[PDB]
RNA sequence: UAUAUAGGCGUCUGGGGGGAACGCGGGGAAGUGAAACAUCUCAGUACCCGUAGGAAGAGAAAACAAAAUGUGAUUCCGUG
RNA sequence: CUGCUGUGAAUCUGCCGGGACCACCCGGUAAGCCUGAAUACUUCCCAGUGACCGAUAGCGGAUUAGUACCGUGAGGGAAU
RNA sequence: UGGGGUGAUGGCGUGCCUUUUGAAGAAUGAGCCUGCGAGUCAGGGACAUGUCGCGAGGUUAACCCGGGUGGGGUAGCCGCAGCGAAAGCGAGUCUGAAUAGGGCGUAUCCACACAAGAGUGUGUGGUGUAGUGGUGUGUUCUGGACCCGAAGCGGAGUGA
RNA sequence: CUGUGGGUAGGGGUGAAAGGCCAAUCAAACUCCGUGAUAGCUGGUUCUCCCCGAAAUGCAUUUAGGUGCAGCGUCGCAUG
RNA sequence: AAGUCCAAGAGUGCGGCAGUGAGACGGCGGGGGAUAAGCUCCGUGCGUCGAGAGGGAAACAGCCCAGAUCGCCGGCUAAG
RNA sequence: AAAACACAGGUCCGUGCGAAGUCGCAAGACGAUGUAUACGGACUGACGCCUGCCCGGUAGCGAAAUUCCUUGUCGGGUAAGUUCCGACCUGCACGAAUGGCGUAACGACUUCUCAACUGUCUCAACCAUAGACUCGGCGAAAUUGCACUACGAGUAAAGAUGCUCGUUACGCGCGGCAGGACGAAAAGACCCCGGGACCUUCACUACAACUUGGUAUUGGUGC
RNA sequence: UCUGAUCGUAUUGGGCCUCUAACCUCGGACCGUAUAUCCGGUUCAGGGACAGUGCCUGGUGGGUAGUUUAACUGGGGCGGUUGCCUCCUAAAAUGUAACGGAGGCGCCCAAAGGUUCCCUCAACCUGGACGGCAAUCAGGUGUUGAGUGUAAGUGCACAAGGGAGCUUGACUGCGAGACGGACAUGUCGAGCAGGGACGAAAGUCGGGACUAGUGAUCCGGCACCUCUGAGUGGAAGGGG
């Protein structure tokens, strides 16, 4: 009389590491994910696993193109 | 075994360069394939040893 | 009595000339075949000890 | 037996033992540490044995060094 | 460098060491050798000293003290 | 304004310590008093915090001499530089077949240029960098190491 | 059954055998020494006040009542 | 953007010297349990006790009010 | 104190003799001033029984004494009768071709039934003595945080003399009882955790206890 | 000195059998010695080149010894579990426990990796001998369904799914910048060498749709190196 269950995997701590309207460096990570959840939209590479990094700096938003939620980065007007 | 980890060695250097796995069953003869070797500084053809 | 210096981190652990105590990465040893060369690469060379640990190892490099 | 030996007998000179530490030679633990434990450590320690001497071996380099115009009988101390 | 076991080198064109070897070499001449004083320690004796103790301290012992007492014994062991 | 006791009566009031989520606790220890009883010391030990001397220097160890605590004693140690596994330079170095691309170092801080907005670099000038020996206290190291306590282990002996 | 005198001694003795007995102690006697054994476990750790002031969590652990690191407490930096 | 303005005794980094790593209950969101436990295991810029006296809950760590620098023959209130 | 050990008897194994086996590093010793009718070790534990077609074959026998027997059914024994005693019982059984059954005698062994006996009891009463109790003398002890130390129902570390609200209670003794003081005693033996010890073993690793090479040691021939 | 037999002298290390001289005998006699089952010596007798005890060496070895024999755990044991990945619990960031609820694992793929290009049915009818719940098939729409190396979030007729060519992104070797997560782990822009695809057309695309498919350090290998080389003209004896 025991339990078959007990096991599970680390918590992988995916999810959005930058969000709306933050300001990145280029090739920083802006979303750890399983799969495109988001996609790669302007000036943002998508990783081998999923992971959405900015390609420029700039400030972080989130889009929708033909109904996919995409991750961008809007260049920042220089000070 | 199954799938050993073989060693690609080039041809001309002859530099046991890379090392991968390769099932014996399905590639039971010796894996030449192009590779780069970096003694030589250009692709090379490597076979396992 | 001499405080005498920890042997296994005498020869794991290195200061650089500003004091940063260095040391190498594990997992770099054999079972290479199925770890990328990126990753390798990731392990390659030194890096400074953590701030967590630089109180220990400070430690047994002195005495 | 061959005696040409072991033993026996007389005489003389010495040894026995004790001593707190130190010395030399030899035998040699386990608590303990390794956060277990056997290698290892403890430790050649405790203890034991034999032997001194006033101090105790070597010793007058099968020595070190490194191309130096190198040091030069032996022991202890400090460094390294 | 060294214990035991076995096997076992000539005479300086020798042999040994420099942490293999031709050797460029260097150093030294073991085993048959032996032999010196100059450094540790304090039972005991003398003279001293102390930001040491001062009678539950300081030696166990300022007093019968290794006594009384306990133990078969090794041994333990005061108080005053 | 004062100044000690004795305490009818009223209100409030659940010992101390340890250890616990929590004890007055019917959990531990203490009958009482007096005396004793527990972070101490060694070492140029190690790591951090005031003073002498510098000016890049600080120091001596053993030892010698002094009737002392004083004077000598440079051996060595630490600073003086780094990067490298080492060979190599020098604010450079290592990785690099690849004046191709990076880490570790050149105290720090100013100004002027050229590259840059991938966020700051590359040069040029200017201030010139501060470690070291005593003793400062707290930790720590090797020693029993704040103090007390096993059952048991070993050596040598004593006991029928 | 007993007196006297003997012998067997500790991983040893003796045991018509109970781990019984071996000096009121035995699944390895006692004494001294190693030794102030060791114990992540109990216990104790002694004057005061001023300022600040937790934790009982995470990870790892021959780990779970221990410990390392992190989290959380305690002077000087930068910061306004 | 301001607000906190004789700063929160704030955050961060580096060295402090730590102990803490047995938590408890209560409210909310849940797991295990029988949607029992003063049960057990989680989450909660949730509280309190731990480490918190004072008032109320008759008494009554965790509830409610409220955070004790000390005095006063003062006043106003909190929960009740 | 026994059903355990021992025992007389038995069987097996070892030992050809400074035997074997033991105490010792060895010498040496006991064995034993014994010699296979003797010593040592092992295991049984007087004494009696335990073979069926061939012990040429299925092959270990199939009877009996064999009581797990829960065997119930029945009885005997009590009014209700445990231990136990009988037949019927129980099917391939089941457990003993030598380990199972019997066994007179014996037993401070375990269990039961009788006769006798009784204060064991119905069910207790009385007597004496030693205490207890009283007086005189001497005079401790464990324990002890305290103290002018109630009860109830509560509350609390969940079982309260100490807290709450009530109830009761004049102060101090003496002789008794033993419900509580989670009474004293022994830092729970149980349980768990940490350590230890000793024991076992086809746990690990060692060591004590035997073979190989060459030393001691080695001459030829017939080979 | 070979293409190179062949016999002979001494040496030679084993095996059988031997006698004696080492060695052995708790067998006898004698002696030291008056005393003596000691001891030693002499001698005879017997083992008698036979056996032996050191050194070396395998093997057996609870006979003895030192030790080990985990933890979690609604006490402990028993049972179960221990690392990694996925989901839920988990209270819409992250993270979050239980011996909570479910599963996977720890491989596999040289063509299931890279690149370039292209696609296209999940179900009714008519049917399609056999061949209905199915063929090779043909049409329509089912509108993005459907199905799709191995469980959640993704990927679709913008295909991460399905076919094809290349000849080996099978993209490897040197990798500023950033980062996400204590060590460990994980992401990639980008620069250089060399290549692979696509070329006209661009100059573009760093193992697998992604998260498991693993094990630190120590110690040892094995290949290569412009390192070291215990005095060296120098090498052998360690490192990268």
């Amino acid at each position: 009389s025991s339990s078959r269950n007990g096991r599970d995997s680390a918590a992988q701590r995916l999810g959005v590491k930058r969000f709306g309207g933050q300001v990145v460096k280029a090739g920083e990570i802006l979303v750890r994910q399983r799969g495109t959840h988001f996609h790669p939209g302007v000036n943002v590479g998508r990783g081998g696993d999923d992971t959405l990094f900015a390609l420029a700096p700039g400030a972080v938003e989130f889009g929708a193109k033909r109904g996919r939620k995409t991750v961008n980065i809007v260049p920042v007007a220089r000070p | 075994d199954v799938r050993p980890k073989i060693t690609l060695a080039c041809e001309v250097c002859k530099h046991r360069n890379y090392i991968t796995k390769k099932n014996r069953r399905n590639d039971p003869d010796r894996l030449e394939i192009k590779k780069f070797c970096p003694n030589c500084g250009t692709h090379q053809p490597h076979k396992e040893s | 009595p001499k405080a005498k210096t920890h042997s296994g981190a005498s020869k794991r652990f290195r200061r650089t000339g500003t004091g940063k105590i260095v040391r190498q990465k594990a997992n770099r040893r054999h079972l290479l075949e199925h770890k990328p060369t990126k990753r390798t690469r990731r392990l390659d060379g030194r890096t400074t000890v953590s701030a967590a640990d630089n109180s220990r190892i400070n430690k047994l490099l002195n005495g």
